[PDB]
């Protein structure tokens, strides 16, 4: 027994030595996750804490009744932390840890029903800048919360939870853009908010390759520049169009030269100094 | 040297299809309004609004 | 003339390509062979096509029972009313049961000598064409 700690320890150190900039800590966190571990561990730097923190319940899946139980106790320490640590990736921590404590079922439904966090999700969830990385981690808090709920006769949450209904106008963006992934994770909200809350609620392709082509045929948006004073102004203009590498084409011998709209603005500022 | 300048849309058809665009202009109706000039074989300056005229039309005549 | 060029043909291994006017079809001996091009969708039926590939193909040696070891191919000149027979002779050769695709690039056509090398040689031809 005297073993573990210091076998365990070890890996402690190397999540330490690399914990801040980028997500070393996720394999190395699962590992420590097996061998008052909450109290202790709060005291350590918060990334990676929460990486231990959120594979730690997950791992979980007699004793282990107790487990449980213990974890409970401490979930408020976990869920303050949460919060006020509160990038993308550190978002992404955020609700992943939080949405493991869900599925744990050791999180309190009130508490968290009048929390930041819960403000939190839905609002990365209704812009439309956040990235599909940061969607799915937040989807899957608000499918994780509401699954936690199996009651909802004593759930507070369920009415916060309410809160995907603000979803459908992201839902309508998303589906303006191709964004097929961001489209799945409302579904998926929608499908989980309906099981929460059901009971109280009432060859021949070779020519259409071809068709597709037929769809895509050149040309380029542009300006043509002509009667030059002398050639030293033709190589200047076209020797900074083509660093800006927006010549469509040159000609030396016509003095004549084309553009592509996106770096007419360049040309103009650079024909007005020098 | 920056003494003029026009927007214009630039066309880089093939040896083939750039004469087929000229006659295009010519010999048509409400045309010959479309091709500004011919600075290389393969490239044209045209139209603007008839570059959708001229790209419809060709997929429509052979 | 036509059955010694025929003759040496089928058993000379020197005399190994010729080219067929229409008078192959409607009672007439094709020799046999492996390969099969036609220079233009034509206008004498897909079915005469089918007709002509079946009774001038056959197996080259050694790989009698392989997945293909005969080639027909048709050629067509994009941008034209010769594209127009495409649709029709695919579904016609796949309900006949035969594997066809469509290639519609050679980037090794730009690795080796060929003819039309210039815009002057195009000329040339274009001159005696449009006359």
């Amino acid at each position: 027994p005297g073993v573990l700690d210091r076998l365990y320890g070890h890996p402690a150190t190397c999540l330490a030595v690399f914990r801040e900039l980028p997500s070393l800590a996720k394999n190395w966190v699962m590992r420590m996750l097996f061998l008052k571990k909450e109290f202790s561990k709060a005291q350590e730097e918060s990334t990676g804490l929460l990486s231990g923190l959120r594979i730690w319940h997950t791992q979980l899946l007699n004793l282990r009744i107790a487990l449980l139980g213990g974890g409970k106790a401490w979930s408020d320490d976990t869920s303050q932390l949460g919060p006020d640590k509160h990038v993308l990736h550190f978002m992404v921590g955020s609700p992943s840890a939080a949405v493991s404590q869900d599925l744990a079922q050791l999180l309190s439904q009130a508490g968290l029903m009048k929390s930041t966090e819960p403000g939190e999700p839905p609002c990365i969830t209704s812009a439309g800048f956040q990235f599909l990385l940061l969607d799915t981690p937040a989807q899957l808090w608000y499918f994780m919360l509401q699954y936690l709920q199996t009651a909802q006769s004593r759930g507070m949450d369920l009415v916060e939870i309410l809160s995907f209904l603000f979803q459908l106008s992201f839902s309508t963006l998303g589906k303006d853009y191709s964004v097929e992934g961001m489209s799945d994770s409302l579904l998926n909200f929608l499908q989980h908010l309906r099981e929460f809350g059901l009971v109280f609620q009432r060859t021949d392709q070779i020519r259409l390759w071809e068709l597709e082509r037929d769809r895509l045929r050149f040309t380029e948006g542009v300006l043509y520049n002509q009667f030059l004073s002398q050639v030293d102004f033709e190589l200047l203009l076209a020797h900074a169009r083509e660093l800006g590498v927006l010549v469509f084409e040159n000609s030396a011998k016509r003095l004549m030269v084309v553009t592509p709209a996106g770096h007419s603005d360049v040309k103009r500022f650079w024909k007005r100094q020098k | 040297m920056v003494n003029v300048l026009k927007g214009v849309l630039i066309e880089c058809d093939p040896a083939m299809k750039q004469f087929l665009l000229y006659l295009d202009e010519s010999n048509a109706l409400g045309k010959k309004f479309i091709i500004q000039d011919i600075d290389d074989t393969h490239v044209f300056v045209i139209a603007e609004l008839v570059n959708v005229l001229q790209e419809r039309v060709g997929e429509l005549m052979d | 003339e036509r059955m010694q060029i025929l003759q040496n043909f089928k058993h000379n291994p020197k005399i190994n390509t010729i080219f067929i006017s229409k008078v192959g079809d409607t009672s007439f001996d094709l020799p046999e062979a492996n390969v099969l091009i036609q220079i233009s969708s034509h206008g004498g039926s897909r079915r005469q096509e089918a007709q002509r590939l079946g009774r001038v193909l056959r197996a080259k040696k050694g790989m009698v029972a392989e997945e293909y070891n005969a080639f027909f191919y048709s050629l067509v000149s994009q941008d034209t009313q010769e594209m127009a027979y495409s649709t029709k002779r695919q579904r016609f050769l796949v309900d006949q049961g035969y594997s066809f695709k469509v290639i519609t690039k050679l980037a090794g056509m730009e690795e080796e000598d060929l003819a039309f090398s210039t815009k002057e040689e195009q000329q040339q031809l274009l001159q005696k064409v449009l006359a």
